[PDB]
């Protein structure tokens, strides 16, 4: 027995089996993805192939052992509709002296971009209100859920703050009304509202996501009509 | 008032855990900031995940519930949660799971017999056992031998084929009980199995 020969296909590194890396999506065409997979031999006491490799994704260059990613033509997309969280390609090791196979799993973790803004699900969004309505309720709730904005990122990335823009053609509207909460979106009526001197509000409401970095933050805006409609009471107010 | 924000290197990355991780363990801590100050209650988010990992709200240490086994699962999308008095944040951690050397090899096929004439030449290939094992490169690559060895029989290594090495005897012995031990290649912590095989032979009339 000379074990030099037994001890090719192994790894040469420490660590998991797995060989698991971190890249961002949308990353470009011909990316390093591993340098080197640190592999006993020589693509010669061995030689190395590529299985599991569904479109194609990774190039082999197998005298470095290197994992380029193959992209021309499309884009590494992990936001919907692709949805591409991870690729997993084993990298096979045929021992030329010995005849043993060894696979070694690579894993490629694809990390999510702020790459898209939020869009809200109407053109527009509208209530009626009526005056008598008290100071403090919530007059609308249409934000929250899945027809406010949504924004096919992951995490901070893909989750909303709302606020009340100052509107220049409707200067009261942002003091008749405000977002509390901005991860909630809902609107409360600050000021008793009166039909026979406003009958109509623009608010102007806008959607930014929540990325880390504020200079990679992105923003949608909407519209708010509130229409009040006229009150009448038994008693002596309207 | 502003939001809280997680701290941890794993939502910027991935987290392994090794699948031989036992239940009840700490798994890691999550860790946030909030601006103003204020305390905060983690949690876990998902039919999946909250099935695997419980968070206690203050500390925001998680834990194992159930066993992981990198057999069945080495991925596993998990969400976590963590609020202050004005709403939740929440970010995704992509959880890799490890694989540990803890399969041995199986024997396929069995039981392994074999009848061939005493007079079969040197060099004859009479049979090839198999076998596989589910863990990962070294764990999971197969070494078949003889133990004890023999002087009349030798098995390859890498393929599991089994050839005659000296001149055989009716006469002397009509039949052999070998055992076939195979090995994991793990490094650390190697794991083997045994087959029997039964190798009668024949005579002829010499
Ligand atoms: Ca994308
Ligand atoms: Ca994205
Ligand atoms: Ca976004
Ligand atoms: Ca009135
Ligand atoms: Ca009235
Ligand atoms: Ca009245
Ligand atoms: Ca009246
Ligand atoms: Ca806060
Ligand atoms: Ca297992
Ligand atoms: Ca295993
Ligand atoms: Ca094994
Ligand atoms: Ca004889
Ligand atoms: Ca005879
Ligand atoms: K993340
Ligand atoms: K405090």
């Amino acid at each position: 027995s000379d074990d030099w020969q037994y001890e090719e296909c192994k790894l040469s590194r420490t660590g998991p089996p797995a060989t698991i890396v971190a890249i961002d999506e949308e990353s470009p065409n011909g990316t390093v993805l591993v340098e080197n997979m640190q592999i006993n031999g020589r693509a010669r006491t061995i030689s190395l192939s590529l299985r599991d490799n569904y479109g194609h994704w990774v190039i082999l260059d197998p005298v470095k052992q290197r994992l380029y990613l193959n992209s021309t033509g499309r884009v590494l997309d992990r936001d919907p509709p692709s949805y591409i969280h991870s690729i997993v390609v084993q990298v096979q090791c045929t021992n030329e002296l010995v005849g043993t196979v060894i696979l070694h799993e690579v894993r490629i973790v694809v990390r999510d971009r702020n790459d898209n803004p939020p869009r809200f699900q109407q053109p527009r969004y509208y209530v009626a209100i009526n005056e008598l309505t008290p100071v403090g309720t919530t007059i609308f709730s249409g934000f929250s859920g899945n027809n406010g904005a949504v924004d096919i990122d992951d995490g901070p990335n893909g989750q909303i703050e709302y606020t009340i823009q100052y509107n220049p053609y409707d200067p009261t509207a942002n003091r008749t009304f405000d977002i509390p909460l901005t991860l909630s979106g809902s609107v409360v009526l600050r000021e008793r509202l009166n039909y026979e001197e406003i009958t109509r509000y623009l608010v102007i409401i806008q959607a930014n996501d929540r990325a880390p970095d504020p200079k990679e933050r992105l923003t949608a805006t909407t519209t708010l009509t509130v229409d009040v409609l006229d009150g009448d009471d038994l008693g002596p107010l309207e | 008032n502003q939001p809280p924000r997680f701290q941890n290197y794993f939502f910027q990355s991935y987290l392994l855990i090794y699948e031989n991780t036992p239940v009840g363990s700490s798994i890691t801590q999550l860790t946030a900031v909030d601006p103003d100050g204020e305390p905060l209650i983690f949690g876990v988010v998902g039919e999946e995940a909250s099935r695997f990992f419980a968070v206690q709200e203050n500390t925001g240490v998680v834990w194992l519930r159930q066993p992981l086994d990198r057999e069945t699962k080495s991925e596993m999308q998990v969400v976590f949660s963590v609020s202050d008095s004005q709403g939740v944040v929440k970010d995704t951690v992509n959880i890799q799971i490890g694989d540990v050397n803890d399969n041995a090899p199986t024997f396929h096929n069995q039981p392994y017999t074999v009848n061939i004439p005493e007079d079969t030449s040197v060099g004859t290939s009479i049979f090839m056992v198999n076998a596989t094992d589910p863990d990962q490169g070294t764990g999971g690559s197969v070494l078949f031998s003889f133990q004890p060895p023999s002087p009349f029989f030798s098995i390859d290594g890498a393929r599991g084929i089994i050839t005659v090495s000296r001149l055989l005897d009716y006469e002397v012995t009509s039949a052999y009980q070998l055992t076939v031990n195979a090995t994991d290649q793990d490094k650390l912590h190697p794991l083997s199995s045994l087959a029997n095989l039964a190798i009668t032979l024949s005579d002829i009339q010499d």
